Order: structure tokens, then sequence, then C-alpha cells
């Protein structure tokens, strides 16, 4: 049976986990094939969310995917995922994979000074 | 004059009952500290508490100044 | 209305004024030239126009605005 | 010879005020809790006669826990013009005597005679809920040997 | 110190033994008048292998490493 | 009657200060103090005190006033609450009201507007505050005061208040009318303004409610007349809802016996004070008009049912 | 069930658990009140109790204070003036001390900074005065005060110098 | 005896306002005499339009005391001979009293 | 027991961490400094300052959801003088992180109210105590100083006992300000020892 | 450098135009409100005093930091979070000025 108390307040539970992870897991995976193959987070990201995703087609049952996902709760590891999916979406705003975009002076990092 | 302390930076975020308290001291390697911040638990505590005292009354908002447990001395500094 | 009444309300709110000579005051004479006025005596002596009358003048109006006969036939028009 | 019964009148009329004074339910300090300590019943107010009453119109004397900053310096001085003709400051703390922590810095008043005229001086960070019950105590009978009725009589 | 029946009566109101565990101290506390403690000494109180530089926490700091960056 | 109208009045306002000083002193007993003690034998000085230091206070004319209604105010608050006595039966009524309970009733809706004219006169937000509260307080408390004083009156049958003293002189009244009884406790606790219910004169919401502005004599008038309603509303429920024992060549026994019963009452209305945590006004208007509401008119209905389902009806 | 209906509809409509709160308060009233009486019964203290700043003295004669220079240097008010000359005997002692009772946090540092245990944080509270002149300890009013109170501070350094 | 109360009563409380104000000293100034707001400057007036939220809980206090007012006729009421018209009739009053309530109740007229 | 010990183990592997940041962020991070107090200090470029924490937060192997501190410290010798601290600390982790950035005073910081509304308030502390511009604040009131008080105070350049200081005074009966001048002047201490502290730290000249 | 919000020196001096126009619209709002002790004309002139005491400056963002600054005291002075005290310390009723010339300050002090 699903959980009537969350373990938290107001982040509400949902009533198909795996449905919205998968689903919501191949869209933060379709953001990422319009960043470069140049830009490395596209790549630690795809790893970090195909490995995640391959233990979610792997297990079925509800505390297997907490337990295997490691983020606590399930609704806490979804809304998470979420605020990736829109850090992946504004970091395809920013382009943030480019090099540096201005060298500080040469004293500014030096401690004591 | 005091301990000469070794220079860099440190915070150590311990548990008050008001909450997160740490110190981010800086040291220039003399006996004085350069700065530090110190961390009050109830700063972003009444930060957030228009937030929450949204939607009620004056009564309600004086029983969670003293849930919330706002004495000023560390939030002032 | 009263497209002389302005000119009589303008030199009222300009005789009005404390820094502006009266026998100094024309109704060509220049405001940062021949008056005393720096950059924003002339934004106090057209806000006291603006209070005077009511209508509205903007600030990108303001600097545009230099002597006051055009922005009275703005006016005046309805 | 009246001056006896003037006198007697002024010890009566000053018994009372010695007894009953209503002090001002104050904050601002570190040293604040010791009003609350006072207030807590190992050495009580109440005993005394002394009640934290919120309102400057009821209130008799003030006392001014500790520490006064330059933001909280009109808003001192507001409530205790409003606070009614017989007025007392006690000062609480090192903060409200001299600015007693924090003296070379930059938003702190250096002491609180700097602004209201205070009556009686309590030493302290920890001023002791005994020791500023002996400043009630010492104020309360610095208010019983002024002598309102008796520079009357020779005025 | 209160009598019985007023003991009886807050027992009744409770249901706690207050005349057991007071909240207020009678004969628990310790004498004041004490012996005077011989405070222990510490773990490098000792004559032989009194060397600093082998207990030395506050030169054993290294300044911090910049990994990858400049 | 002049002689008779200085021992009512001069001696209830002596047991107002001693009811004041005897509140401060079982209620710092509840708190685990001993009290007031030192400055008279056995702390008998006390308010006697403040009522004298009070006078000699300076008193407040503000800008913002207007000064014939601020202080129009006390006075008419001092005179309602020591006007409010004279009806009150005991053995035998200095005023013999035929119909008086009605006059209690509408100077005690009276007690709930020299609060909001003070509260207005005072012109501070906080006196505003105060003020619409006393208002909020009067929404909550008249209605369920109106309801109880009406239905276990109608087992007696009269307004008149001296027919309640021959109505329950072998057993009392909160024996027929148990939810009655602290169901009134709780609307006399409205109407009174103390601590369950006190929300009009409180220094955790407001700065003391009302008395903002009041200083020194005119404030000593609403303390007065504020702990002369708590001894008058403690004789209230006395008088109404437990019924002593009534001899009537000896009302001396049955004095000494509203002595004990209205001390025991007293002393559980400044315990019911000093327990209880402060409400807040919203679930004040909820629990009196969504719960105690309707339990007022349907006890109300039971005692419409009561004189038809058995015994005919009272006395005239 | 049933009886767990019951149980709520008597915890409510009868407020029985406020009847339960009002005997919780009730209990309190027949117990012994924790006042005392302040001048005439005095509250628990400490021998390590830091409270009036007091100048000690050898036990015979000499005062105690050689002019170290290091109790301002740990006084976080910054309260201490103790510009010194020799005496004009051989010795070194203090021709200018202040503490300042208004700054003097009340910390216990210069008592336990003091080589000689010459400056002591002397058991008192009883010295709330009435002028700011009058908490402005120069050097005579510490010494006559390690004077007046050299009897009671030296047993409780007696007790307490284990400690530290 | 009720109007020589209330005269004695009222002339007490005179001149108990008298003995507050002419007995002690009287001088005054504007920083005294300025109103309290925890001692500041006039944010606004106190004297403006106050959007307070108990207005439909108010009216129906009116209404409800109304109510208590047609109800307060009952001791003389309950001496009459037409005992059951006067109850049936005073059961239906009050119970559209108390549903009136019922219906602000559902309606969340209350809150 | 003197000495404190060390574990090394999470030396390393926040070490790989600042690694893993400092190569999938190359445009906003400066430099990433490991003490050896197992914790990282993320030396940063102050235009993007928004994307270093929006990827601090919302990113599943960094989740540093909850914002703890924010100042500057202030060190005059630096061209752009201020130095800008966000610690941040995760709570499913349980880990900490630091992030540097530099300011001059003119040179404003784009603000980080999008992304934690905890700086609601350490922003506004900030632009009293140093005075640094945020850029697109909701409010960027001034909180902790003096109503109409001049003067940036937790600056080197600012002194400690202030320039004003307030005084009642019966001539106007209000708490007028006056310039200070003190009743004791605070007795600055030589408390830097001549000698050499620590040859770790080492200054090359 | 980079800039504020003023990529030259006229904007920022029309912003500063906009600030002056917003604190002569304030200033009678806080005589009239304030119970103030002044006028308003030399409450203006003390705001066209302070304008022109910074006057010297050509640097754009030191005068939009300037600009900043005002608006903060345009927020606490349209609102009411200073007080008659805290309002007018610029007019310095109490503090007498430090003379000009060189023998008051030889007189004065070491300066
Ligand atoms: C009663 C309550 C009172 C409360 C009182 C409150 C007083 C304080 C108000 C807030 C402070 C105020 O914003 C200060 C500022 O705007 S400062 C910079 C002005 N901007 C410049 O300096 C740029 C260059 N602009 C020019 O040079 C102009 O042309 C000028 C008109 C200055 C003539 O300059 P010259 O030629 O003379
Ligand atoms: S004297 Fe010390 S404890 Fe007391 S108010 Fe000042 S800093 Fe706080
Ligand atoms: S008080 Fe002690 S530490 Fe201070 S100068 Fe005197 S002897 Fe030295
Ligand atoms: S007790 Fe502390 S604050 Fe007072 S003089 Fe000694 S060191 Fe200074």
């Amino acid at each position: 049976l699903l959980k009537k108390t969350t373990g938290l307040v107001g982040l509400a539970v949902c009533d198909t986990p795996h449905e919205r992870l998968t689903i919501l897991y191949t869209k933060t995976l379709d953001i990422l094939k319009h960043f470069p193959k140049h830009a490395a987070y596209r790549k630690y990201t795809e790893q970090i969310t195909n490995e995640k995703l391959d233990m979610v087609k792997a297990e079925p049952d509800v505390k297997k995917l907490e337990a295997l996902l490691q983020g606590g709760e399930v609704e806490e590891v979804i809304l998470q995922a979420e605020k990736e999916l829109s850090l992946a979406r504004k970091m395809l705003k920013w382009k943030p994979w480019e090099p540096l975009v201005e060298e500080p002076p040469a004293n500014q990092w030096k401690w004591p000074i | 004059e005091g301990y000469q302390v070794p220079p860099g930076a440190t915070y150590t975020a311990i548990e008050a009952p008001k909450g997160e308290f740490g110190v981010y001291l800086v040291s220039d390697g003399s006996s004085r500290p350069y700065r530090c911040k110190i961390k009050a638990p109830g700063f972003a505590h009444l930060a957030g508490l228009d937030k929450m005292s949204k939607g009620h009354m004056l009564a309600d908002v004086v029983a969670i100044i003293g849930t919330q447990d706002i004495v000023f001395g560390e939030i002032d500094r | 209305l009263t497209l002389d009444g302005i000119k009589d309300r303008v030199l009222y709110v300009l005789k009005l004024y404390d820094k502006i000579d009266p026998e100094k005051l024309s109704v060509n004479s220049h405001f940062m030239k021949d008056l005393g006025l720096d950059s924003l005596d002339q934004v106090e002596i057209i806000m006291a126009m603006e209070d005077e009358f009511g209508f509205e003048i903007p600030d990108i109006d303001a600097e545009k605005l230099m002597c006051p006969q055009e922005i009275v036939d703005y006016i005046a028009d309805k | 010879r009246a001056e006896y019964v003037v006198t007697k009148l002024d010890d009566l009329i000053n018994w009372a005020r010695r007894s009953s004074l209503w002090p001002m339910t104050f904050g601002l300090a570190c040293c604040a809790v010791e009003m609350m300590h006072m207030a807590a019943p190992r050495y009580d107010m109440d005993r005394f006669g002394v009640v934290f009453r919120a309102s400057p119109r009821q209130a008799d004397v003030m006392i001014v826990a500790g520490t006064l900053t330059n933001k909280m310096a009109p808003a001192l001085r507001k409530v205790y013009d409003q606070m009614p003709e017989p007025r007392y400051v006690v000062s609480m703390g090192s903060c409200a005597n001299g600015g007693g922590y924090y003296h070379y810095s930059y938003s702190v008043v250096r002491g609180c005679d700097r602004i209201v005229p205070v009556d009686i001086y309590v030493p302290g960070c920890p001023p002791t809920a005994e020791a500023l019950l002996y400043g009630i105590l010492q104020l309360q009978r610095k208010i019983k040997r002024e002598q309102k009725l008796k520079i009357w009589y020779r005025r | 110190s209160a009598t019985r029946v007023i003991q009886k009566l807050r027992n009744w109101a409770s249901g706690q033994d207050l005349q057991a565990k007071l909240q207020l101290r009678y004969q628990e506390i310790a004498k004041r008048t004490q012996p005077p403690p011989k405070l222990p000494v510490g773990p490098s109180h000792k004559l032989s292998n009194n060397y600093y530089c082998t207990r030395d926490g506050r030169r054993e700091v290294v300044p911090p490493s910049i990994i990858m960056s400049s | 009657f002049f002689i008779n109208i200085l021992t009512l009045l001069v001696p209830i306002l002596i047991a107002m200060a001693f009811l004041t000083l005897v509140e401060r002193k079982i209620l710092g007993y509840m708190q685990l103090r001993k009290g007031p003690n030192i400055v008279g034998p056995y702390g008998i000085l006390q308010p006697f005190a403040d009522a004298m230091k009070l006078f000699m206070k300076e008193p407040m004319r503000p800008l913002t006033t207007s000064m014939s209604l601020f202080i129009i105010a006390p006075t008419l608050s001092l005179t309602l609450a020591l006007s409010l006595w004279v009806p009150l039966p005991m053995p035998h009524p200095l005023i013999n009201l035929n119909l008086g309970i009605l006059f209690i009733l509408a100077t005690s809706s009276l007690s709930v507007y020299s609060i909001l004219w003070s509260g207005w006169a005072s012109n501070s937000k906080y006196s505003l505050f105060g003020a619409l509260r006393a208002v909020a307080q009067t929404i909550s408390y008249e209605v369920t005061m109106a309801i109880i004083l009406l239905s276990v009156l109608l087992m007696n049958g009269s307004y008149s208040l001296q027919t309640l003293i021959t109505t329950q002189e072998h057993m009392w009244l909160l024996l027929p009318a148990w939810p009655m009884a602290m169901m009134w406790f709780i609307s006399t606790l409205a109407e009174t303004n103390r601590a369950p219910f006190d929300l009009t004169e409180g220094e955790s919401e407001l700065v003391s409610g009302f008395n903002v502005e009041y200083a020194a004599g005119p404030f000593a008038l609403f303390f007065m007349a504020e702990y002369t309603n708590i001894i008058l509303m403690n004789a209230l429920t006395t008088i109404i809802f437990l019924g002593p024992l009534y001899y009537i060549n000896l009302p001396e026994l049955y004095s000494t016996n509203f002595m004990m019963e209205a001390l025991l009452l007293s002393s559980t209305f400044l315990w019911i004070r000093a327990s209880y945590p402060r409400f807040r006004y919203d679930q004040l208007m909820h629990l009196l008009w969504k719960n105690f509401l309707p339990l007022t008119l349907a006890l109300c209905m039971w005692h419409i049912s009561l004189p038809i389902f058995t015994a005919g009806v009272p006395p005239y | 069930d049933m009886k767990s209906a019951t149980d709520n509809a008597a915890r409510i409509l009868m407020w029985t658990e406020l009847i339960r709160g009002l005997g919780m308060t009730l209990s309190y009233l027949f117990r012994e009140p924790a006042t005392i009486n302040y001048p005439f019964e005095k509250g628990p203290l400490s021998p390590r109790f830091r409270g009036e700043h007091a100048l000690r003295r050898y036990p015979s004669g000499e005062e105690r204070c050689i002019a170290c220079k290091l109790c301002e240097a740990i006084c976080p008010a910054q309260a201490i003036t103790i510009e010194a000359e020799p005496r004009a005997d051989g010795s070194r002692r203090t021709t200018r001390y202040d503490i300042d009772m208004t700054k003097c946090i009340y910390c216990g540092f210069c008592q336990e900074a003091c080589p000689v245990d010459a400056i002591v944080e002397g058991p008192n509270f009883e010295f709330s005065t009435e002028t700011h002149e009058e908490l402005l300890y120069n050097k005579e009013k510490l010494l006559n005060n390690g004077d007046k109170w050299e009897a009671e501070i030296a047993a409780n350094i007696q007790a307490d110098y284990l400690y530290r | 005896n009720l109007y020589t109360v209330i005269f004695i009563n009222i002339l007490l409380s005179l001149t108990l306002i008298l003995v507050a104000f002419w007995l002690p000293q009287m001088n005054l100034y504007s920083e005294k005499a300025n109103p309290y707001e925890c001692g500041f400057d006039p944010t606004s007036s106190a004297r403006l339009p106050f959007s307070m939220k108990f207005f439909l809980v108010a009216i129906t206090f009116l209404l409800f005391d109304l109510e208590i007012a047609l109800l307060l006729p009952l001791p003389w009421a309950i001496q009459t001979i037409k005992t059951s018209t006067m109850m049936i009739m005073a059961f239906i009053l009050v119970t559209i009293l108390s549903l009136g309530l019922a219906y602000e109740w559902t309606q969340k007229g209350l809150e | 027991p003197t000495v404190r010990p060390r574990s090394d183990v999470t030396h390393k592997q926040l070490s790989a961490f600042g690694e893993y940041v400092a190569e999938i962020l190359p445009k906003y991070v400066q430099q990433v400094q490991v003490s050896c107090l197992d914790e990282l200090e993320i030396c940063i470029h102050p235009d993007g300052v928004i994307p270093t924490l929006t990827f601090l937060r919302d990113h599943t192997n960094a989740q540093f959801k909850s914002l703890a501190d924010l100042t500057a410290v202030d060190v005059p010798t630096r061209q752009n003088r201020f130095e800008i601290v966000y610690n941040l600390l995760s709570l499913r982790f349980n880990s900490r992180i630091r992030v540097k950035t530099y300011a001059d005073e003119l040179t404003p910081i784009d603000s980080i109210v999008s992304v934690h509304i905890a700086a609601n308030w350490y922003e506004r502390e900030v632009w009293d105590m140093f005075g640094v511009f945020f850029f697109n604040h909701p409010d960027l009131r001034r909180i902790l100083t003096d109503y109409g008080f001049e003067g940036h105070p937790f600056r080197k350049d600012f002194p400690l006992t202030g320039y004003v200081e307030l005084r009642y005074d019966d001539e106007v009966k209000r708490v007028v300000a006056e310039p200070v001048e003190l009743a004791q002047e605070f007795r600055k201490f030589d408390l830097n020892s001549p000698w050499e502290a620590f040859p770790a730290y080492r200054q090359p000249p | 450098v980079k800039p504020i919000f003023s990529r030259d020196l006229n904007e920022a001096k029309r912003r500063v135009r906009e600030l002056y126009r917003a604190w002569y619209r304030e200033v009678p709002n806080t005589v009239h409100l304030m119970q103030l002790d002044i006028t308003v004309k030399q409450g203006r002139d003390k705001v066209r005093e302070m304008f022109m005491k910074n006057a010297h400056v050509t640097d754009p963002r030191v005068v939009d930091l300037l600009v900043i600054k005002g608006k903060m005291e345009l927020q606490e002075t349209i609102k009411v979070w200073k007080q008659r005290t805290h309002v007018m310390r610029f007019f310095h009723e109490t503090e007498t000025p430090r003379p000009k010339d060189f023998l008051s300050k030889f007189y004065m002090g070491h300066d």
C-alpha cells in the first residue's frame, strides 16, 4: 500500500512513482540530447540517470526503489530530479561547458594577504 | 598575545537548540582573527517568517515567534 | 482653453519660484544660460509646473523641454 | 509646627511608591533574562510588589536591561518620555551602565546615561537577581528618602 | 516538608510521587566545605619524551592544496 | 439608606482591593512564589498602596485624543461596575428590583462599551485593536450569556432575583443544570475578560490592549471596574448556579455559606485565570458560535420542554 | 470502539482534560514556595563567584599589584589603565590603576591572568550605586575594597586554588 | 433609590477623577503626550478605514441579539393558558434560530 | 592526544568531488582549494555566480539545498577587496561546500534570490556591512545599520568606534547625532609577535 | 570595468533627476505627516544641498551607487521606518559647524 504520511510535509505523495520516475528520467535524458558531446555534464548526467533508471527498471518495489536510489524517499528524489531537469534546461540556456571567461588577479586567492 | 593561529578558513556548524550555529573564522597568521560571520540559527528563520505568517493573524504571529524562539543578540550581532 | 491664461499661469509659477528674478523673466528666456539654474533646477521649475497644473511630465520629456511654449501648445489642444 | 506633619505625609506618600512600584516589561539585552530571573520564584519581584506591566502608562520605573544601540535610542527615549512623570530608571547591565561590552563599537550608545536620567546603576553582565533585588531595594529607599512635600513646604 | 493530608491531596491531583521527588532541594546538596581536590596532570606531564616537535599540532597543518585550476 | 450604601460600597471597594491582594497571592502560590507578604502584615497593604500611588501618578492628556470622551469612559466604568452590584440579592437586596437580572444583563452589556470608548478615544492603533477585539468579545459572549441567563431562569420562572433565593434552599442549582454552570463559567470569563478569554487586555497580544494611553487614576478606575466585575460575576455564578441554605430567622448562616462558596468560586476563578493558555479570537468566535451556541440553544430547547414535561410552570 | 467514543465525547463537552490541567495546577499551590526574603534570607552562591573586583595584599602589608600590564591585554572591555612608576623604594608598584565597573564584563579573566593573584573577583553583588562616578573604581577604592573583603576572598582562594 | 445610587456613584467616580487630576503635579510636553505605538512617530493616523473580517459574524450577532430579545418574555409566556400553542410555535422559532446558524456554519459564514 | 587525528579518506573523496566540479564548470570556477579540514573552497567568477549555485542546489550529485552562510571578508590588498563566501550544506550527503567569489565595491554581484530565499536577508546584510550592489533583488533595504547610517561598517577602512554617536539634548528633545570623540581611547595593541610563527605559511619575497 | 545601470554619465544624471523629482514629491508628506519642526522650503534646500554635497563626482558607477543609496533613503522616507529623530539629523541643529578660516581653527585645536 502507498504511504498516507509521506515522511515530510508539503511534499505530497504520488500514486504512480514508477511511472513519474521513468517518464521524467526519459524527459531529462531527452533534454541532454541537445547538449553537446564536448560537454561532460552530458556524459556524467547521462551516466547517473542511466544507472538510476536501470535500477528503476530492475526493481518494482517502492521501498527497494528508495533503497537503491539512496535518496531518502521516492518523492524527495522525484522533487530533486525535477530540479535537475530544470537545471539541465537552465544550463542549456547558460552554456557553462566553454572555458574560463576571465582570469583573476594573482593576489586574489592568496592567503594570508 | 594569545594563540598564534595558522591561516585558513573553517566553519563548524554544530547543533544549537535553536538550530545551526557555526562561526566562519579567517586567520591572518597573527593572534587576532581577521573576520568571522557568526551563524545565527534564527536569522534565516526570521527571514522566512514572512512565508509562514501569511494567511494568519496577530495572535498566530506572536505564537509563531514564540514557537520559532527568536532571541536577537546572535541575530543582530 | 485659456491659451493666454496658461501663459499667465506659467508667469505665475515662475513668479512664485524664488531663484528666477521676475525682471529677467521672459517668454523666450533660457533656463540654464541666463537665469542661474543648473540641471536639477529645470526639473524643480517644471515639477512646480506639474503640481500647479496636474498633468504628468516625464523626466524623458524634461531633458527635451527647454522653453515651455511647445509644452503649453501640446497641452492646449486637449 | 507642621513640619513633622509634612514629613510624615511625605513618608506616607513615598511609602506607596516605594512599596507598589510597577516596572516595565523591557527587553533589549543578554542581561534581560535576569529580569525574568527576578520574575522567577527564587528571588521574587512580586514579594516586594513588583509587577511587569507592559504599558509605560502603567509603568512607574524603567528597568533598562543592557544593550542600547543607535537604532533603539529614539525607540528608547520616545517610550521614556511617554512614561508619565513619576518615572525612575534602573539601568540593568554594563551596556546600560556605560556601554560595557561594545564600548568602542560603531552602533552602541555608550551607556543609558547618555539619553535618559538614570537614578540607579546596577553593574553586572550577570547582575544577579539578588543584585537587582538590591537595585530595586536601593531605588526603593532612594525614592523613600526623597522629600517632595518637604521641599514644597520650604519653598 | 508538607503534611500527609495535603501530600495525599497533591498525590490525588497528580498520580506522581512528589514527596519522593520534590522540585526543591532539601538535603541532596553535597557539603560545601570540601577536602581540597588534587587535580590530575595530563598525558604529557612526563619529563622523558617531552619533545614538542612530535606532539606539535599547530605546525602539522599545510596551506590548502589547489587541485585542478591555476 | 446612606449608612447602608456606605457599608455596601466602601467595604466592596476594600474587599475588591483585598481580592486583588489574594488574587496576586494565590496566583503566585500557583506559580510557586510566596507573594507580596513583605509590605504588610502577611501582605495586607499592597493594593491599598497601589490605589494610593496611582492617585499621584501623572494622568495623560495626549495630543491625538478627545479628552472629554477619554475622561468620561473610566468614570462611567467605575459607576457601571459599582452600580451593577446593587441588584445583587444577598440575604435581602438594597434595590428590590422586580426584573433586576435584565438590569444585570443590560449593564454587563454596557460593561463592554466603556472599553470600546477607551480604545477609540485613546487614538492608538494598539487601543483600536483592543477595542475591535472587545467588539469581538461582545460578538462571542452576549447571545450565549443571554440564553444561559434565560433558560435556567425559566426553571425559576421569574426575572426577580429575589425569587431565586427561595428556589434552592435544600438543593443546589448545578445539580439540575451541570452543563449550564460550566458554560455560564466560560461565558462569564468572556464578560469578565480573564486570562482564558482575555483577548482585549493582553501583554502578549498588544501592549496591554485598551489600557495603552491610560495612566494613573483612570487606569486605577479601569482596574477597579475590572476586579469589581471579577467579584461581581463570581457572585453572579454564586447566586444563580449554587444554592446555599436559607433560614429566614438566621440570614447570617446563609451569608457565611455565601462567603465559603464565593471564596471557593473566586479561588477557582483566579485558578482558572492563572492555569490556562490564552485564546485567539478566531477560535473564541468559532468554539462559542459553532460549538457552544447550538448547545445553549438545545439546552434552551430542553428548558422549553421541562415545564410541559412535568410539574406545571414555575410561579410568578 | 464505543468506549473510545465515550472517552473522547467525555474529554470534549465536559472539558475533563482541562479539569485535569486545573488539578495539576491545584497541586502546586499546596507546595512550599521557593522564594527568599532577600535582605534577611540570601541565596546560594559559590567560592568561584566572580563578583566585585578587588585588589588583595600580602599577609604582612605590601600591596600585591606588581604592575605587569598584562591584565588589560586580557581584558575584553579595555577597562584597565595601570600606568605605573617606581615607588622610590626599589620596589615596583602602580601609581595609576583604573578598572571601569561600567565597562568590566565580570568575566574572570584578570583574576586568572594575574601571576601573584593581586586582582581577584571577590564574591560581592551589593555595589549597585546611584551615580555613574561611583562605578569608576580607580586605585584607592579598589585597595580598600580588597581590604574590606580580604577575609572573605582568601578562604575562597584557599578552597579554590587547587582547581586553577 | 436606583437614581440616588447612580447619582452618588457617578459623584464618587467624578471626585475620583478629580483627585486623579488635581492631586499630582501638572507638567506635560509634546514627547510625553505623543501617542503610543511602542515609541515611534506616526506611520499612519489611527482613524483610518479598517477592513476587518468578522463583519458577517457581527451582523449575525445583531440578528441573534434581536432573536434573544424576542426570546426574552419567556418566563411570562410560560404563564399562559395556550401552553401547547406557545410550545409548538416557540419550538419553531428557536428551531429556525438554530437553523440560521446551521446555514451559516454550512456556508462558512462564521469564518 | 594533543594533535587532532586526521582522516584522509574524506580529504581524497572531497578532493575528487572538487576536481569533479572544477571540470564540469570550467567557465566560472577559477580554482578549487581543499584544506586540511575536509572541506572545499571553490573560488569562482562573480558574473556567473547563479549557474554555480543552481548547479550546487539542483543537481542530484551535489545536492546542496540548504544555504547556511553569506558574508564578505574584506582584504584591502586585492584590487577586488571583498571576498564573498557562500557556505552551503547538504542534508542528504552530510557534506559541506564553500563558494568564494570576489567583489569590488563598484562591481556588483548578481543576487542569488532566485535559487535560495535564505539569502533574502543575507545579501541585505552584506549590502549594509560591506556595500555591494545586488542585481534584481526584491528589496535590498538596509537592515543592520541605523536608519540613515552613512558608511558600510565591516570594511577595513571603517573605524571601530564609528563616526556618529547619539546623545539626547533638551534644546530639541531628540536623540541627536554628534561626531564621536571618545571618553576613553580604545588602546590599539601590537599583538603581532615579531618572530616567525609558521614556516609552512611563509611568504616568498 | 563592468557597469551597473548606466553606460554613460547623462543616463545616470537622468536617474539622479528622477530621484530628485521623487524626493521633492515626497518631502511635504514627510513634513505634514511627520509632525516635524520645520517648513518645507529649507527641507527642500536640505535635499538640494545634499545633492550638491556629492556634486563633484563624474563617475557613473559611484553615482549609480549613490542612486541606490538615495533610493534606500527614499524607501525609508516614503514609508515611515525613519522617524522624526532619524529624518533630520542632516540639518545639524545641535552640532556646531567646524570653522573654515585659519584663525579659529588655530584657536580651537591642533588641526
Ligand atoms: S553588559 Fe554584556 S551581557 Fe549585558 S547586555 Fe552588554 S554584552 Fe549583553
Ligand atoms: S592586577 Fe595582577 S596582572 Fe594586573 S598589573 Fe596588577 S599584579 Fe599584574
Ligand atoms: S573581570 Fe574581566 S572585564 Fe572586569 S576588569 Fe577583570 S578582566 Fe576586565
